[PDB]
């Protein structure tokens, strides 16, 4: 079939739920209290209070 | 924890207007006051005659 790493052709970006980035096992970036959920990036949320 | 986690989970309004029929209207109103004037005035007029029956029954 077509070969996603090599044809473009992505799916499965909708599975992911989250990453973090995290320097020196202590700088975690971006940090400065920049997004709404500082220490990480939240993609999608099956819960929303 | 997984599976089902891939996708995600009043008192009154008080309206008016109901299941009626529509309303029209018009502007070419009201003799009607003057027939309870006619009606009553020729109620007397009746009661003015039987009088005049008895005033010449006693002549």
């Amino acid at each position: 079939g077509s070969i996603p790493y090599l044809d473009g052709t992505f799916y499965l970006n909708h599975t992911f739920k989250k990453v973090s980035i995290m320097f020196d096992s202590s700088v975690s970036w971006p940090g400065n209290d920049r997004l709404l959920t500082p220490n990480e990036f939240e993609i999608k949320r099956s819960v929303d209070g | 924890a997984a599976a089902a986690m891939t996708a995600t989970r009043m008192p009154s309004s008080g309206s008016s207007p109901s299941v009626p029929s529509s309303i029209i209207a018009e502007e070419k109103l009201l003799a009607l006051l003057a027939e309870l004037e006619a009606l009553s005035r020729q109620l007397a007029a009746l009661t003015q005659q039987v009088s005049e029956l008895r005033e010449q029954q006693q002549q």
